[PDB]
């Protein structure tokens, strides 16, 4: 019954850091699974950024590890992405979804937030 | 890493009929997939996990196939609820890779009642 | 009467018993189960330890082999059954990927058998994976006298199809083949080889293999089981003995 939202800027322009939060409501993130990042280029092609488990361990795609950062707020139960250094390749709908560890739930992207739209330049 | 390619870009198909998606992979999967649903306004929901698995609440419409690197996605009848871009995706090892996506359209005729 | 893998009792670890916790033995083929449900009825402390582990369906195997306790390596075999069945019986479907790995060890070692008349069934079966259907039905006679009445001529092919079982049934089977390399017992294979036998009928070069593996345990013969001095590394002790549930 949790849902997720993406709050994040309209857009920025490039040499900056793109930051977007993940609110995770109804589900407690320490408890388990991973939490996980999605970016869809436009011409419908999906990437993924990369993910902070349940336990907080990052695991991210080699071809951002430089510039990618995600972080989490157990207090307020959200879950934080930074992509810096962005160009104008990094424009895209931005997504942050729950992939399940095989313990309470198998292993696939069990729930999507709607996805925010951040531009560059 | 592993490359999984969508062999079709875009589809169209009338109501009613039975379409079917192809999903390749790179590598051997060892039975690691996903199919996802993604429509027009952007919400993208879980349709079929490990492969032959459909999700919880998922129609009984849909139909998961495949072994090794080849996997395919069948819809038995089509309803305008479906029409969507599709994903397949590899869990085997990281980082993680989707598929091109596989946009459906409708034909579709017209009504003669 | 049967065999609970979740608690085993201590009179019921054998190669026999311990061979009937086999994971494709539990005939799931479909449907995964959650590992918190798996576990459901166990200590609490047990059920953490499982989470904290993260197990996943590709790398269960190597916790199987790397733990030093068998009914633990049990447990995580049972565990492999119910959350991995695609995994575990996909071997069973000819030519699939599963397969492989035990082809390739049949290619990179040679039968001594095989060194006399290198044309025999068996020995095209392994080599060229070709001419499988029936490897015991050809040449059976040769091969029934160069095994009988040898010892070392036997064993010696014996412990090479043991490696090559060993790539067949990872997990248990695995270590269960270890304990016979190592206890020098090789009629304890039919409870590995029997109960792979039906599940295997459609693969046609796996059916053949374990044909094979029936003919030569068949072999007459008088070898001596060698029990480890040590008395550890063995399935009766010691040390731990768990049970989860
Ligand atoms: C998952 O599925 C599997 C398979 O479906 C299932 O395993 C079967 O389990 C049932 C129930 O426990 C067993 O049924 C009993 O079998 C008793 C004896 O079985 C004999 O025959 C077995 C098969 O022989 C075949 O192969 C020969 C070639 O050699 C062929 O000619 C035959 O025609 C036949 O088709 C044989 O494997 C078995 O040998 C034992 O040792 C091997 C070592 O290799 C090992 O694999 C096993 O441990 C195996 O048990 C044996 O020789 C049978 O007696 C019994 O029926 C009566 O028993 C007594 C006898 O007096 C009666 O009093 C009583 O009233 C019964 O009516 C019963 O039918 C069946 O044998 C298993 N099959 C196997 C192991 O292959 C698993 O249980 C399933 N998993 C779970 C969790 O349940
Ligand atoms: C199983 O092998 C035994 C052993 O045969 C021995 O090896 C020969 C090369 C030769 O040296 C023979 O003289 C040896 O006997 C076969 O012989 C009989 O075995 C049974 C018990 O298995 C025993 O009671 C008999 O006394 C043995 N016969 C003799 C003459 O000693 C036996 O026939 C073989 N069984 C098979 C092939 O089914």
């Amino acid at each position: 019954q949790m849902q997720l939202q993406e709050s994040g800027p309209g857009l920025v322009k490039p040499s900056q850091s793109l930051s977007l939060t993940c609110t995770v409501t109804g589900y407690s993130i320490t408890s388990d699974s991973a939490w996980n990042w999605i970016r869809q280029f436009p011409g419908n092609k999906l990437e993924w950024m990369g993910y902070i488990s349940y336990s907080g361990s990052t695991s991210y795609n080699p071809s951002l590890k430089s510039r990618i950062s995600i972080t989490r707020d157990t207090s307020k139960n959200q879950f934080f992405l930074q992509l810096n250094s962005v160009t104008t390749e990094d424009t895209a709908t931005y997504y942050c979804t729950r992939w399940g560890d095989g313990y309470y739930l198998y292993w696939y992207f069990d729930v999507w937030g709607a996805g925010t739209t951040v531009t560059v330049s | 890493d592993i490359q999984m390619t969508q062999t079709t870009s875009s589809l169209s198909a009338s109501l009613g009929d039975r379409v079917t998606i192809s999903c390749s992979a790179s590598q051997g999967i060892s039975y690691y997939l996903n199919w996802y649903q993604q429509k027009p306004d952007g919400t993208v929901k879980l349709l079929i996990y490990y492969t032959s698995s459909l999700h919880s609440g998922v129609p009984s419409r849909f139909s998961g196939s495949g072994s090794g690197t080849d996997y395919s996605l069948t819809i038995s009848n089509l309803e305008p609820e479906d029409i969507a871009t599709y994903y397949c995706q590899q869990y085997s090892k990281l980082p993680w890779t989707f598929g091109g996506g596989t946009k459906l359209e409708i034909k579709g005729g017209w009504s003669h009642p | 009467t049967s065999i609970n893998c979740k608690n085993i009792q201590s009179t019921q670890l054998t190669i026999e018993h311990l061979s009937k916790c086999m994971a494709f033995y539990q005939n799931k083929t479909s449907s995964p189960v959650v590992i918190n449900e798996i576990i459901s009825d166990a200590s609490v402390d047990e059920q953490e330890l499982i989470k904290s582990l993260n197990l996943n369906c590709n790398v269960i195997d190597r916790f199987i082999s790397e733990s030093s306790v068998i009914e633990t390596q049990v447990y995580y075999e049972y565990i492999k059954s119910q959350l991995c069945p695609l995994q575990v019986h996909d071997i069973f479907t000819i030519n699939s990927a599963s397969n492989i790995q035990w082809k390739a060890l049949a290619r990179s070692f040679t039968l001594g058998v095989c060194n006399t008349n290198p044309h025999k069934h068996i020995c095209r079966c392994l080599e060229s994976m070709q001419m499988c259907t029936s490897t015991k039905t050809d040449h059976a006679r040769e091969m029934s006298i160069y095994y009988d009445g040898h010892p070392d001529r036997f064993e010696h092919d014996m412990k090479i199809i043991l490696n090559i079982m060993r790539y067949i049934v990872p997990g248990l089977g695995r270590v269960l083949l270890d304990q016979i390399k190592q206890t020098k017992d090789y009629q304890a294979l039919r409870h590995i080889q029997g109960k792979l036998s039906p599940k295997s009928q459609s693969n046609l070069q796996l059916k053949g293999f374990l044909e094979f593996v029936d003919f030569i345990l068949g072999a007459n013969v008088t070898i001596e089981k060698t029990p480890q001095t040590l008395t550890t590394l063995s399935l009766i002790g010691g040390w731990s003995h768990p049970q989860f549930e």
